[PDB]
RNA sequence: AUAGUGGCCUACCAUGGUUUCAACGGGUAACGGGGAAUAAGGGUUCGAUUCCGGAGAGGGAGCCUGAGAAACGGCUACCACAUCCAAGGAAGGGCAGGCGCUUACCCAAUCCUAAUUCAGGGAGGUAGUGACAAUAAAUAACGAUACAGGGCCCAUUCGGGUCUUGUAAUUGGAAUGAGUACAAUGUAAAUACCUUAACGAGGAACAAUUGGAGUCUGGUCAGCAGCCGCGCAGCUCCAAUAGCGUAUAUUAAGCUCGUAGUUGAACU
RNA sequence: GUUGAUCCUGCAGUCAUAUGCUUGUCUCAAAGCCAUGC
């Protein structure tokens, strides 16, 4: 960020992670280019699934990790997460409190 | 960005603004419609012959549209194409679980400028508690759904409805606030039908029979990209099928001429203009002597260094002549290559909101692909190891699958709409939603992993030296399959050592651990049998 | 009311569970309002301590400070010398609410059932049926604490829900 | 000259008039104050003021009515300016207001006017509008019996202390009002507000969370043999309460002379 | 007047920006685009 708390960007590609508990499953990262800057930064998706949900080429919102940078656990080098794809606030789609738009 | 950009410039007053008044059929929508044209035409027209062209100024022309909730296909069809959805409500909807599913249809087709209008609340409520109910329904929609929406509250003043400031507030919101662009609708040329005429090539014995199609001449105005760009092109008519245009019409020494006049040889084009096979890549040159002598000097390259339409058809055939009616509105679609072609396609899916059933492979589905809708058997599969290893016959709450099926083939991977049909006497809407997502990817000639289980129970086990009481009955099968690698439900490897002349399930076979009596010796990788075609 | 400086102080949070379980409360802000009322009073008592003896500001408002506390029942008679209001405790405030004093005058058999009684348009102070649990009793209406003419246990109407059991017997066993 | 004295304006004559306890000249982005509030009277807010004044009614000039207008919410003419055209001509002044950051009703009151006991009042009075804040508090109360106990706490421990405890609609009568509704009051005609006959509980109830943990329960996977092994869905505890979280930022541990300049004895 | 050892103890505030979930009852919250008219 430019010192800010949030920023809006566009997904260009979707990467792959993996886990150890309770089994090995993909834990998902992406590459998101900043709209205001053009910088493409890695971002993590904290949830189960939601690789199904987000997309390529969608305009997303970004937030921090609450550790002043500083990648959380065994995720090497990601400093940001997505809270709102298309401004739809991921947790609403997480239960079924919202339905994804046309794109 | 550019596909919305091409739409704004040529469109002006003769392309109208799309107005779709969509709600329940039980309400008096017609009073609000004729009230709306009482605002448009001076004060005195209250008759419905829609759809029809109403001329109102040079700013915007406005054609008004209607459809009941009893028609099933146009409930889909008007949703993807409307610039304006006008929802009228009664004071008793909100947890009516069978007649409000169209909201999710407009969600999946994409939300235009949409409206909530409450008028029968006056007919239903008469106390101060309706002010809380209005805000509560506002907490339901659209303010829950989309930020920046307005809820319109109007009077029940049935026939005899106002010309006053309230219709200027509605038409204020319609005229001032404009739409938002859609991705793939603007990627296609699409035309709504306005005037429908039929010519029969005057009377002959060939003009009627069991199979005779006549000359349907249709008229209207264009939207989206310009449709005249190529004659004889393909087209889709919704509810009837795919066709091609008979004739397209629209009512709103030059070497470049010499190229595409095919009655003239190219040597005559060059010869009249100035003064063979591209399989040889090396271009033509002159002789070594002439090019050497001419290129003795290098001076010659020294600077080289530092809208209304009249559309003709010979369709439809005879059976839809009996399907003539006052026109329930039909828009024309557009077919494209790499979308007109067929293929096995894989789609990504999730489950409908307020949906209460499981979704099986064996129950066919209606599928809205753009301007198309196909009943198709939805075969599901899943991965668990970044590759296919299993398949599922139905859709639980546990996970949500990916669909693979032979349908039409579409490379650009459009968004997905899977609707399950109900009759017009079951719930209240024309369809009930099954699953929605995006077309995931394109994949033809693919084969599904269908694995099964062979049952063998162990009772007294050593690592390399073991017998099963009951897993088989033939020593010949085990003798053919002794080179294979047998497994166990916890993951213990093994192979068949030998059938050992016992067609009874007892046979020597090795494992890398002694098999647990709570475990079962199994076998996987089984027959992948064919796709359902429909 | 006001929030304390520390949100998580365990032995402080111990006694808040003690009093609210004792006095039948439902919010900690209910405790915070009583301390904030005490915070301004106990502030102003230090200011008159900075003034001279027989100061007419200390005489007029300092004894009016007494008479407002003698009225509500908190201040005793022997300790009427301006120093016990510095050596106070908060439970004396919680004592003077009518939520507990109806239980101190028997009749309630629970600190939680008493709150149930208050919200159901029960006990009138005099002729005034009160539905506020924070009354801070006047110390002279204490023996006048008694049921309404209606709302039975004060009589004069059984109420429709007892009339249903009257109707469930007189129509089934009768006609 | 005007309603009226008067350089108010002009013809002639004189050379005067004001001012160091300060004439005049200059700044105060506050258009002017009395006034209303917290009550230092200093100050702040308003002076676009609750009352009155100066300036403007697209820009100029002349003129009119009334006791009173310097009418512009008076006229004409001129200049900019623009709508219609039967082609002759006619007509209006570049103006409000909305968004960008939905306005309805009544002269019943007070006063004013009256062609005045009538009636009117773009005077005046009533209705619409809502988590940045925020008020009061509803979600169950009290009995009952029967089989029943390896019950809890602390020390992650090594161990010790304390056993008044639950599993059952066994089951029973209370009860209030969320909401439904005559009548009355009010009455700008008038609405709400303050009242109240008549309905409304045995857990599907008359449907509250955002969370936090978890050495629990389940599901064929780097990759391996000679023998032994790796890593959604059921359950429990804690939380404040219509409130709580999240991200950011923020809070607490080389030598000397020498100018401007600073400083300074005692005293009849 | 000077060398070492033993024992014990120690080594969160932010109406301040954006956002989310939910609320039975009461109260309080330009020098741009133009709808409309002369």
């Amino acid at each position: 960020f430019g010192g800010s708390s949030h920023a809006k960007g566009i997904v260009l590609e979707k990467l792959g992670i993996e886990s150890k508990q309770p089994n090995s499953a993909i834990r998902k990262c992406v590459r998101v280019q900043l709209i205001k800057n053009g910088k493409k930064v890695t971002a993590f998706v904290p949830n189960d699934g939601c690789l199904n949900f987000v997309d390529e080429n969608d305009e997303v919102l970004l937030a921090g990790f609450g550790r002043k940078g500083k990648a959380k656990g065994d995720i090497p080098g990601v400093r940001f997460k997505v809270v709102k794809v298309s401004g739809v606030s991921l947790l609403a789609l997480w239960k079924e409190k919202k339905e994804k738009p046309r794109s | 960005l550019h596909v919305p950009m091409v739409d704004r410039t040529p469109e002006d007053d003769p392309p109208p603004f799309i107005v779709a008044v969509v709600g329940p059929p039980g309400t008096g929508k017609t009073t609000l419609i004729r009230s709306l044209v009482r605002r448009m035409t001076k004060s005195t027209l209250n008759d419905i012959q829609g759809p029809i062209t109403v001329v109102s100024g040079k700013h915007r022309r406005l054609t008004f549209l209607e459809c009941p909730a009893d028609d099933l296909n146009a409930m889909i069809d008007i949703a993807k194409i409307a610039d304006l959805v006008l929802l009228l409500i009664d004071g008793n909807f909100g947890f009516e679980m069978e007649t409000m599913e169209f909201l999710n249809i407009a969600q999946h087709h994409g939300m235009p400028r949409v409206l909530g209008v409450a008028t029968h609340l006056d007919l239903f409520k008469s106390q101060s508690t309706l002010r809380a109910s209005k805000k509560r329904l506002k907490h339901r929609f659209w303010t829950e759904v989309y930020q920046g929406a307005k809820l319109f509250y109007l009077s029940g003043v049935i026939n005899g409805r106002y010309p006053d400031r309230e219709i200027l507030n509605l038409s204020r919101f319609i005229s001032v606030m404009k739409f938002r662009p859609l991705k793939w609708r603007n990627e296609h040329p699409y035309m709504l039908a306005d005037r429908f005429t039929d010519l029969t090539h005057p009377e002959l014995i060939e003009t009627q029979g069991l199979q005779i199609d006549r000359k349907v001449a249709i008229y209207g105005y264009l939207h989206g990209t310009p449709l005249p760009s190529a004659p004889g092109t393909r087209v889709h008519i919704a509810g009837v099928g795919d066709f091609s245009v008979a004739q397209i019409e629209k009512l709103p020494w030059n070497i470049g001429k010499l190229i595409y006049m095919d009655n003239i040889s190219p040597e005559e084009c060059i010869r009249r203009w100035r003064g063979v096979d591209l399989e040889k890549f090396v271009p033509y040159f002159d002789t070594f002597e002439k090019l050497a002598k001419k290129w003795k000097s290098v001076d010659a390259i020294k600077e080289r260094f530092l809208s209304y339409v009249r559309i003709v058809f010979e369709k439809v055939p005879m059976e839809f002549v009996k399907n003539f009616n006052p026109k329930f509105p039909i828009v024309m679609g557009g077919l494209l290559p790499t979308e007109i072609k067929f293929g096995i396609v894989k789609a990504r899916l999730r489950r409908h909101r307020w949906h209460k059933k499981i979704l099986k492979t064996n129950d066919p589905l209606v599928l809205s692909l753009g301007w198309r809708r196909f009943q198709t058997l939805p075969i599901y599969t899943t991965t668990d190891s970044r590759t296919r290893t299993r398949m599922l016959k139905y859709t639980p709450e546990h996970t949500y699958c990916n669909a693979a099926f032979y349908g039409p083939l579409c490379s650009p991977n459009t968004p997905f709409c899977g609707v399950q049909i109900v009759a017009n006497s079951d719930t209240g809407n024309g369809f009930r939603i099954a699953a929605t997502g995006i077309v995931e990817e394109i994949d033809v000639n693919i084969e599904i992993v269908k694995k099964l289980k062979l049952v063998g129970f162990p009772y007294k086990i050593f690592k390399n030296t073991a017998f099963i009481k009951d897993m088989f009955s033939s020593a010949m099968e085990v003798a053919r399959f002794e080179g294979a690698q047998i497994k166990t439900v916890s993951g213990i490897r093994g192979e068949i050592k030998r059938a050992l002349s016992k067609p009874e399930g007892h046979y020597r076979a090795a494992f890398e651990d002694k098999i647990l009596m709570s475990d079962i010796v199994i076998l996987r990788s089984w027959y992948p049998v064919r796709v359902k075609k429909f | 009311y006001s929030t304390p400086k520390r949100p998580y102080e365990s032995s402080r949070l111990d006694a808040e569970l003690k009093l609210a379980g004792e006095f039948g409360l439902k919010n900690k802000k209910e405790i915070y309002r009583i301390s904030f009322q005490l915070s301004k009073i106990r502030r102003a008592a230090r200011d008159l301590l900075t003034r001279d003896e027989k100061d007419p500001k200390r005489l007029f408002e300092g004894n009016a400070l007494i008479r407002r506390l003698v009225r509500v029942g908190v201040l005793s008679e022997d300790k009427k010398k301006l120093d016990y209001v510095l050596a106070l405790k908060v439970e004396d405030f919680l004592e003077r609410r009518l939520q507990t004093q109806v239980y101190k005058l028997g009749l309630a058999k629970s600190v939680h059932h008493a709150r149930v009684l208050i919200t159901q348009r029960h006990i009138a102070v005099g002729k005034q049926i009160v539905n506020i649990p924070s009354f801070m009793v006047r110390l002279d209406s204490e023996k006048h604490i008694d049921f309404a003419p209606t709302s039975p246990f004060g009589g004069a109407r059984p109420g429709r829900v007892a009339r249903r059991n009257a109707a469930r017997k007189a129509e089934a066993s009768g006609e």
